[PDB]
């Protein structure tokens, strides 16, 4: 039956980051079937504000895209994370922005 | 090289942040125009489109929107029971359109999914399609007995899409021609007696990027990782590398950027 | 544009 292939998923900032300064959060997840796909981004393990979800879009080999972005201003004390769960991952994933000032 | 692309996707039951059924054209990988589900209209996604002035143009996009919306639904209920299948969220997967290569030449497309796998897929040199498995098999010979299907399609692929292929690079040439200098950082952090460098390049345009490592000026292969091209909310771009070395030897380094804004591949040190 | 109208597989 159908093909189930598990989220391929990047955590990147829009511009190169400096502590306290405001910025946009980036998770691309790619590589998926079926669209079906639960993504959140989160700020210290809390829903963040602002998060906006772009349309799904996919490729030629049937795997599905989709870039989920959200203003912030990072500091060094706190964690951001994408959350990703999917029927293809046995377990929800979560993928940590790397904090690089 | 520029491209033409639609990518047509339908799904048995929506679910969050997912339609029944999408469409999304693309010319040189940049989205233009989208189906929305509710208005059941193609809509413009990049500003130069309202140079496209053809009358009916918009509307005929859309008949042919709605049509392909009902044949998917059919698909998915042909195919369930082609295959033997129980009920549940299945998908069906067209994509098809050409290309213009630097030298003029023209490459067309035109493929087939159905669950996530290939279905069918065509040759517009022979006029035939590839199944990929007995099932498709099905839909090769219906195809190929109908008699016209194979020809309409290798007519469009050589001539309607790569007429309107031009027309869209033309149109959209001061956005599709723009150049978008990435923001380079070098960074390193080590573990486990091995510091791996990182160079992220931020917001360049176009798409084409190379990231390579030079050691003392020299090129180094050794221990090298880059991730895939990723977009930023602006349609630019996103892509990191790295390279494993001893610590104590960052400032031998440099990453090398070749990209279309930089005339000359750009370098950068942490 | 888009292709009028591929056949039902």
């Amino acid at each position: 039956g159908q093909a189930k292939a598990a989220p391929k998923v990047q955590v990147y900032s829009r511009h190169p980051a400096t502590a306290g300064t405001e910025n946009i959060l980036n998770c691309y997840v790619e590589g998926f079937h079926p669209p079906k796909i639960d993504i959140a981004l989160l700020k210290n393990g809390e829903p963040m504000k602002d998060v906006k979800y772009n349309d799904m879009s996919f490729g030629d080999d049937w795997t599905f895209q989709r870039l989920v972005y959200a203003p912030f201003t990072p500091t060094k004390s706190d964690v951001y994370t994408c959350r990703v769960d999917h029927e293809a991952f046995t377990e929800p994933q979560s993928f940590r922005w790397e904090p690089d000032f | 090289p520029h491209s033409l692309r639609y990518f047509f996707a339908g799904v048995s039951e929506p679910s969050p942040g997912v339609p029944q059924f999408m469409i999304v054209g693309y010319v040189d990988g940049d989205v233009f125009v989208r189906y929305d589900s509710e208005t059941r209209r193609m809509e413009s996604r990049v500003d130069w489109t309202s140079a496209i002035d053809d009358q009916q143009y918009w509307e005929r996009n859309t008949q042919i929107a709605q049509n392909t919306e009902q044949i998917f639904r059919l698909d998915l209920e042909t195919l369930r029971e082609r295959y033997n299948q129980s009920r549940g969220s299945h998908t069906t997967h067209v994509m098809y359109g050409c290309d213009i290569l630097e030298d003029g030449s023209i490459r067309g497309f035109e493929q087939h999914g159905y669950d996530g796998k290939d279905f069918l897929t065509f040759d517009k040199d022979t006029l035939t399609y590839t199944a990929a498995d007995a099932g498709a098999q099905i839909t090769k010979r219906k195809w190929e007995q109908e008699g016209t299907v194979a020809e309409r399609m290798k007519y469009y692929l050589e001539n309607t899409c790569i007429e309107w292929l031009r027309k869209y690079v033309s149109y959209g040439k001061d956005v599709l021609e723009r150049r978008e200098r990435p923001e380079v950082r070098v960074s390193g952090m080590e573990a486990d007696k091995i510091l791996t460098l990182s160079c992220r390049a931020h917001g360049f345009y176009p798409q084409p990027i190379s990231i390579s490592w030079l050691k003392d000026g020299m090129v180094q292969e050794q221990e090298t990782r880059r991730g895939s091209t990723v977009p930023n909310s602006d349609g630019t771009y996103h892509i990191w590398a790295t390279i494993d070395v001893l610590p104590g030897d960052g400032d031998k380094y440099q990453c090398r950027v070749e990209h279309a804004s930089l005339p000359q591949p750009g370098l950068f040190s942490w | 544009i888009m292709f009028s109208n591929k056949m039902a597989r």
